[PDB]
């Protein structure tokens, strides 16, 4: 078994410091090639640097000079010094096992790295009202709306994840404002509206975020 | 009395740069001119010491390494140089003195099918020292559990084949590399020039 | 330095039935290729490498062909779990390129969307911003019309829209668009209309909300 | 032995774009390496990269880093030295050097390439007569000449008699007026007998600009 | 960077007679394995490419005559000439070949050294052609005199001019070994006829005096 876990990862001011860090389970990682892939979002992935076995270090001319990749051994973790950072840097960055310089069969989770000068916002939660009268599968629905907030990722829960049928939580947009906006959700009986309670439950861990909002009829 | 420079040269066969063949030219006269005449040469790097000057100079001991190499690694037999030939098949020192002289063999190293005879270090745990001569076989442990000389997870092969086809690109081409290291010590002249 | 080209950028096929994904390269790479499955919001999964051999764990419905400067990965029968986009890599020259991405959908019968229409919270309108979602659920293809009309005014410029990626369950889109407004323009007008055109409707449907009502 | 031969003399404006060549011929080649030398009017060597041809292996000096272009082409055994946007600083004549290695002496020598970056156009010499007199006559010698004043870009080739006055006839090096133009002056030393009797005329030929002006000098 | 330094810049020599070079370096170019110093000498005459003499600080390149000869270990090195000839007139450079960057010397001129000759002082007022386009120029002219060090001050009703003149001096030449230098004072054609006596004054270590030939404006 392999396991890569990786950290490090969040917003940071352009022109800033960053280090990332991945935990390796299942190999020594001074005895394997290692790399950093990371792959900006809605794009394709990018190699950024590999470390040889023998120590040996590469890097790709978009990051060379500024990227320094590094192990340690006695903590069996790779490491990714990202000084200078710029604009275009802000992507997930992946830590992959490399075979030889050639491929990667082993990829961690990936972090997301958020190279921006605007500020950290926590987000706004407001009800989509679930009128009962609107049926349009014979069925009502009813949302949260999270908005204006900075920056990624937003996840949504219902009923504290004890409702996941019918659940729809749609991708971040950016707004012309710079935030980001997002709209989860759920198709529900229209017989439930009374009876039944619904709560979206949003987490931001960029803000240290959490809201319970209590959707209701209207 | 002259020295064997066409045994290494227009040798029928070359070797792996894993298994670099060295051959010790001692107590002879080196014309160095069949050299540096003929045209079939990709490159010819002499670093610290003129080839032309060559044939007026005296040393101890003449060093040759002939090994195959891709056309991409060919930049990496240079002083100061990394990759994974530079790491671990063949390392020259940072302060090389000496020759590293190249060229294409297409035509007699490339079968039809591909050669995959010419292998190539492709895992180790430490870089090579300068001329550093590693044929290690032994199955490489790339994790903490034994490979008891099988391979498999954790546990590769540490050697890899060419792919020397005649279809491939000039980087994918077999090159013929000859190293010509030049030695000198507090010890009575062996090899010199014609004159 | 080589540029990797995957044809076609999109892919839709039923399950059951056999893909074939092309990748061209701008040199030669002597079969120095490997192909890679990232599913969303997950990491790429190596399935080839040697542009024919198949990575451990890879089922046998994944082969890999080609060499030189074209390739081909052919998927055969079709599951459920083997649809996401695919990335072709060659090392055959540094640095290591990857290729576009290809994405690969579901083929399934046209559904029509379900539309709800929901008016701004009065939570969100004490704040000066008024936003009006519409929603389109469980529908195929995912190609779908969204015009927003205010006052039976046509809008423009002030609506974005997301669309989910295919659902697991039924292999269904789902789509929002979002219209921000602020509550001076909102309350200037009474009529807050969506209109939805899809192939799965006969003639457009169009869900809307009085202001007030 | 190996020969270098090099491009001709280039007149570019400042911001202008240049490449210059040096083409290398003869036998073992192979093993040459090439290096840039640039030496400003009146100053000495200043050594700005080598490549080697073979791989295109580049080493600049930390100088010149980042404001040349050092290239070559193996095919045709020539080696290129570019800049992006020329300065008048960069005016100088710059040597292509042959080493048969790289920390080797560099044997071979082009015959060098003179760059000139200016703002003046082309532009034909002006010649006045440095007329004799009183003044300029310490005995039986008497000292005239030609001024030839304001023009761009060098060389001028200044004669006197159509050659056949070559005794005592020195041809001052050129001085680089503030204008941007070239002042050059050329005199002789001849017996003031002869100031009544012989007449002396000097040619001024300057073929950037495609000028003959032939001044005859006479005692004032 | 290492960095040499020569000495002496300007080196007079009779014709032969021994002439020495010295050069020092800011670090030891001598690499300790093979006992070679890396530097290099180089002839450079007037308007010629540089031309190699001795390579390693002491083996000479083929074609060069005995007369050259290469010493130096560690930082000091010297170039010797045995017998000066009259084409050995040129600019040596120093130049190390152990480091990249490569650094040249900073050159020294060697000159053929006679007796001492006194210059000939001629002075040509503006040409009445030149002065029709607003400017006139002043030349004076310092003729066959040796050694090269001179002095040339424009007067101008006994006002030294500063700033108003450039200098032009030619290579020692082929035949008496002497120089010849020329100093032209411009001026405009409005500022020229605002003066009447022009004068050059020449310092000379040939001269007992200096030498002063002037001129009136309105002849
Ligand atoms: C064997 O190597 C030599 C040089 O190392 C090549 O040239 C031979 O030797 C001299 C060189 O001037 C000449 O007699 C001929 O050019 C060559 N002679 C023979 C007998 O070949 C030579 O080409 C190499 N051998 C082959 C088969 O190519």
């Amino acid at each position: 078994q392999v396991q890569l876990v990786e950290s490090g990862g969040g917003l940071i001011q352009p022109g800033g410091s960053l280090r990332l860090s991945c935990a390796a389970s299942g190999f020594t990682v001074s005895s394997n090639y290692m790399s950093w892939v990371r792959q900006a979002p809605g794009k394709g992935l990018e190699w950024v640097s590999v470390i040889y076995s023998g120590g040996s270090t590469f890097y790709a001319d978009s990051v060379k000079g500024r990227f320094t990749i590094s192990r340690d051994n006695s903590k069996s973790t790779l490491y990714l010094q990202m000084n200078s950072l710029r604009v275009e840097d802000t992507a997930v960055y992946y830590c992959a096992r490399d075979f030889g310089d050639f491929y990667f069969d082993y990829w961690g989770q990936g972090t997301l790295v958020t190279v921006s000068s605007a500020s950290t916002k926590g987000p706004s939660v407001f009800p989509l009202a679930p009128s009962s009268k609107s049926t349009s599968g014979g069925t009502a629905a009813l949302g949260c709306l999270v908005k204006d907030y900075f920056p990624e990722p937003v996840t949504v829960s219902w009923n504290s994840g004890a409702l996941t049928s019918g659940v729809h939580t749609f991708p971040a947009v950016l707004q012309s404002s710079g935030l980001y906006s997002l709209s989860s959700v759920v198709t529900v009986p229209s017989s439930s509206l009374g009876t039944q309670t619904y709560i979206c439950n949003v987490n931001h861990k960029p803000s240290n975020t959490k809201v319970d909002k209590k959707v209701e009829p209207k | 009395n002259l020295c064997p420079f066409g045994e290494v040269f227009n040798a029928t066969r070359f070797a792996s740069v894993y298994a670099w063949n060295r051959k010790r030219i001692s107590n002879c006269v080196a014309d160095y001119s069949v050299l540096y005449n003929s045209a079939s040469f990709s490159t010819f790097k002499c670093y610290g010491v003129s080839p032309t000057k060559l044939n007026d100079l005296c040393f101890t001991n003449v060093y040759a390494d002939s090994f195959v190499i891709r056309g991409d690694e060919v930049r990496q037999i240079a002083p100061g140089q990394t990759g994974k030939i530079a790491d671990y098949n063949y390392k020259l020192p940072d302060d090389f003195t000496g020759c590293v002289i190249a060229w294409n063999s297409n035509n007699l190293d490339s079968k039809v099918g591909g050669n995959y005879n010419y292998l190539y270090r492709l895992f180790r745990k430490s870089n090579l020292k300068p001329f550093e001569r590693d044929i290690s076989t032994e199955i490489y442990q790339a994790g903490s559990t034994p490979c008891n000389g099988v391979e498999g997870f954790n546990c590769y092969f540490p050697l890899q084949s060419y792919g020397f086809q005649p279809t491939n690109g000039v980087g994918y081409q077999p090159y013929r590399v000859v190293v010509l290291s030049f030695e000198l010590l507090h010890a009575p002249a062996t090899v010199c020039g014609p004159k | 330095e080589i540029v990797l080209t995957q044809s076609p950028g999109t892919l839709s096929l039923s399950p059951g039935e056999r893909a074939t994904l092309s990748c061209r390269a701008s040199q030669s790479v002597s079969s120095y290729l490997a192909w890679y499955q990232q599913k969303p919001g997950q990491a790429p999964r190596l399935l080839i490498y040697g542009a024919s051999s198949r990575a451990t764990g890879i089922p046998d419905r994944f082969s890999g062909s080609g060499s030189g400067t074209d390739f081909t990965l052919t998927i055969s029968r079709l599951e459920p779990e083997d649809f996401a986009v695919y990335y072709c890599q060659q090392y055959g020259s540094s640095p290591r390129t990857f290729g576009q991405g290809t994405k690969l959908e579901i083929k399934r019968t046209v559904a029509a969307p379900s539309v709800f229409i929901f008016p701004p919270s009065d939570e969100q309108l004490k704040s000066g911003t008024a936003s009006v979602v519409c929603l389109l659920n469980n529908f195929y293809p995912r190609e779908a019309k969204v015009q927003w009309k205010v006052d039976n005014a046509l809008q423009s410029g002030n609506s974005q829209e997301s669309v989910t990626e295919q659902d697991s369950k039924d292999s269904t889109y789902s789509l929002s668009s979002t219209l921000t407004l602020s509550k001076a323009d909102y309350e200037k007008h009474k009529v807050y209309a969506c209109e939805v055109t899809h192939q799965g409707l006969s003639s457009p449907v169009t869900k809307s909300f009085n202001r007030g009502e | 032995e190996v020969q270098l031969v090099q491009s001709g003399a280039e007149v570019k404006k400042p911001g202008e774009a240049l490449k210059i060549s040096c083409k290398g011929s003869g036998y073992r080649f192979i093993t040459y390496w090439i290096g840039w030398v640039r030496q400003m009017p009146g100053k000495g060597l200043e050594w700005m990269g080598i490549i080697y041809p073979g791989d295109s292996e580049t080493r600049y000096s930390p100088s010149f880093q980042g404001q040349i272009t050092i290239s070559a082409d193996k095919s045709i055994n020539t080696a290129y030295l570019q800049w992006s946007s020329l300065k008048a600083s960069d005016t100088a004549m710059y040597y292509c050097a042959g080493s048969s290695g790289i920390f080797t002496p560099m044997d071979v020598w082009g015959q060098g390439t003179t760059v000139s970056v200016s703002s003046a156009s082309t532009k034909g010499p002006s010649v006045f007569p440095l007329a004799p007199s009183s003044k300029s006559t310490s005995g039986g010698t008497a000292a005239l000449g030609c001024l030839v004043k304001d023009y761009f870009p060098e060389p001028v080739t200044v004669s006197w008699n159509s050659g056949a006055l070559t005794s005592g006839v020195h041809t001052f090096p050129a001085v680089l007026q503030s204008s941007g133009l070239y002042s050059l002056s050329s005199v002789v030393t001849v017996p003031s007998s002869s100031l009544g009797t012989q007449t002396y005329i000097c040619n001024v030929n300057h073929k950037p600009s495609n000028t003959k002006v032939d001044k005859k000098v006479e005692p004032k």
